[PDB]
């Protein structure tokens, strides 16, 4: 009922960063666990999430480069963000909808976490 | 308002109810979410479950009347039912009992279920006009605890686990146990007659080797749905042919189909207007979060509410049509809520579940509250056994269609889900309008035969 979120921070372009979602009343395990996104200025977008049972959904700009997964034991969901690109920044939220579905809006999802930073920047090493 | 013998029922009944669809409200989730299974195993399984639970009602009426006495099968069923809601919770240590579990739950429902209304029956005076009101107030507590069971069973197996919620349906029916042991007194001179005789332990004996043998049987059909069909569909096939061989039973024959038709509707509660609800509905009403499964609880919500008032408001067949035209608006209501009303991510208001259940309510207040007492009334034993047949044929009957709305375990975006189920839906209500249709000719017909 009440998601903790955690892993977020600052990365060049190019890296990595791993965020994790975890429950305490209920056990994540009936719910599907959408992940969510806010830029600076615009509206929460639906990222990733995966359902009750392992079906997986995706926006489109991510595929290729994040995996949502599941850890039943630990009753915790992952967000593995590779190949992370500037316009990846933005605040992520993850939401909890119990069953199946991964609905698109923030509306389909009753239990929020409170949000964690990822900022992407285009640093690279000196040439 | 009423004798004392009255409240020890009424409670017995509630609890007994309460552990009751403490399990059916979450029973389909278990199978797919803790056994595994695709929904469509779980859905018939379920009606599996269902169609054995409801045929061996028929087996505890002649129990109690004839071998063991009313108060002692209510106490032998009660065990037995406490002793399987604890094996369902069992089942999570040892998965491989889980069916043993259910079809001790369908054996000990069978054992009970008769015997708490022909106890009532026997609390007042033979024309004493308080019974009508009783009886109405018993309805009343049946659905009492179902509510509370299928609002509060979900929120409990999410927050503590399926054993705990299993173990607490046990609780239940062991307080059930205990008010009635309680209150022993009240209902001294109130049974059937083999009550007032010593228990005799050969016939004890009897219907426990009996009772086991069927807790083995119904595991095995509920194991093997694909044979359960074929001795449904031998037996029907075979009984109507037996029925036909031997006016005022044409009747009953008719109302009972119509009944069947009835019950392959209101078996789709648990199963796909349950995963309805899950996948298609919004999860929050009046600004709170609710957990889907306990949409069910609009079922039992609106019978309590509406039994009263019905109860304070033709004869038979018309109002068995007017049953059938309510269900087959809720069905509608359903489809046209998927069809018209939803959202663009594929999410519907919970407002239309709301007003599916109440249609759905009110074709049960008018169809079943009223069915048998009135088969009664045109009629014996084999018709009684057909009855029991032929509905428990039904919910089997009503997991197929259940299964035309299986989602597979990978889908995830509700505008996929949403028109499966308004197709089904529509279909459902479509030839259920065209049932009440026919079933509205035949009324004039049909009450000429009453005569
Ligand atoms: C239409 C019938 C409605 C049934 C009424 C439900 C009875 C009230 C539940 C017991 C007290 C509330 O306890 C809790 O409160 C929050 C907000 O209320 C609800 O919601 C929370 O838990 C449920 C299931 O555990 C989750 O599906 C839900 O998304 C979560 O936010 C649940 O209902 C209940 O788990
Ligand atoms: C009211 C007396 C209680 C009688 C219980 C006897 C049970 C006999 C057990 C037979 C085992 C199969
Ligand atoms: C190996 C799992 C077998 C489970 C059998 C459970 C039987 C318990 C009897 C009370
Ligand atoms: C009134 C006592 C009923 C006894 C039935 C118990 C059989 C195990
Ligand atoms: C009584 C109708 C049975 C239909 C089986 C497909």
């Amino acid at each position: 009922v009440q998601l903790v979120e955690s892993g977020g921070g600052l990365v060049q372009a190019g890296g990595s960063l791993r965020l994790s979602c975890a429950a305490s009343g209920p056990t994540l395990s009936n719910y599907a666990v959408g992940w969510f996104r806010q830029a600076p200025g615009k509206e929460r977008e639906f990222v990733a999430g995966i359902n009750w049972s392992s079906g997986l959904r995706y926006k489109d700009v991510v595929k290729g480069r994040f995996t949502v997964s599941r850890d039943n034991v630990k009753d915790t969901v992952y967000l593995q963000m590779n190949s992370l690109k500037p316009e990846d920044t933005a605040v992520y939220y993850c939401a909890a909808r119990f069953g199946g579905m991964l609905p698109l809006q923030p509306s389909g999802y009753a239990n929020w976490g409170q949000g964690t930073q990822v900022t992407v920047s285009s640093h690279h090493h000196h040439h | 308002q009423q004798p004392r013998p009255f409240f020890m029922i009424f409670f017995v009944e509630l609890w007994e109810r309460f552990g009751y669809y403490g399990v059916q409200g979450v029973l389909a989730v278990f199978f797919v979410k803790q056994l595994g299974f695709s929904q469509e195993q779980a859905f018939v399984t379920f009606g599996a479950f269902a169609a054995l639970v409801y045929g061996l009602i028929s087996i505890g009426g002649y129990v109690g009347d004839h071998l063991l006495g009313t108060k002692r099968t209510i106490v032998l069923g009660a065990l037995v039912l406490a002793i399987g809601y604890f094996m369902t919770g069992m089942s999570l240590l040892k998965p491989d009992l889980i069916f043993i579990a259910l079809g001790t739950i369908a054996v000990g429902n069978g054992l009970f279920k008769a015997n708490p209304a022909s106890l009532l029956s026997k609390c007042y005076p033979p024309k004493d006009p308080r019974l009508d009101g009783a009886f109405t107030l018993f309805y009343m507590s049946i659905n009492i605890g179902s509510l509370i069971a299928l609002s509060l069973a979900p929120v409990i197996a999410d927050r503590f686990g399926y054993s705990v919620t299993y173990n607490l349906c046990g609780a239940g029916l062991i307080i059930a146990l205990l008010v009635y042991i309680a209150c022993r007194g009240m209902v001294k001179d109130i049974g059937s007659e083999p009550d007032f005789r010593p228990m005799s332990f050969s016939k004890l004996l009897y219907v426990l080797l009996g009772s086991v043998v069927m807790i083995f049987v119904c595991a095995w059909l509920m194991h093997n749905v694909e044979v359960a069909n074929l001795v449904l569909i031998v037996l029907s096939i075979v009984v109507t042919i037996i029925f036909f061989r031997q006016n005022k039973m044409f009747v009953a024959f008719v109302l009972m189909l119509e009944a069947v038709v009835f019950y392959i509707l209101y078996a789709q509660m648990p199963t796909s207007l349950n995963f309805f609800a899950i996948n298609n509905v919004h999860h929050e009403i009046l600004g709170f979060s609710i957990n889907p499964v306990s949409f069910q609880a609009l079922n039992p919500f609106w019978v309590v509410l509406a039994s009263p008032i019905l109860a304070g408001i033709l004869s038979m067949p018309m109002k068995f049509t007017l049953g059938m035209f309510m269900c087959s608006l809720g069905f509608l209501t359903a489809a046209a809520a998927g069809m018209w009303f939803a959202d663009a991510q594929g999410l519907t208001s919970p407002w239309f579940i709301v007003l599916v259940y109440l249609f759905q309510s009110l074709g049960e207040l008018f169809i079943s509250a009223l069915g048998l007492a009135m088969i009664a009334a045109l009629v014996m034993g084999f018709i009684l056994g057909m009855w029991f047949l032929t509905q428990a044929a039904a919910f089997l009957l009503g997991g197929y269609v259940a299964t035309f709305t299986a989602v597979p375990d990978n889908i995830t975006d509700p505008l996929e889900t949403l028109p499966v189920y308004t197709n089904v839906f529509g279909k459902i209500g479509l030839v259920t309008l065209g049932v009440a249709v026919v079933m509205l000719l035949m009324v004039p017909w049909l009450k000429r035969m009453i005569a």
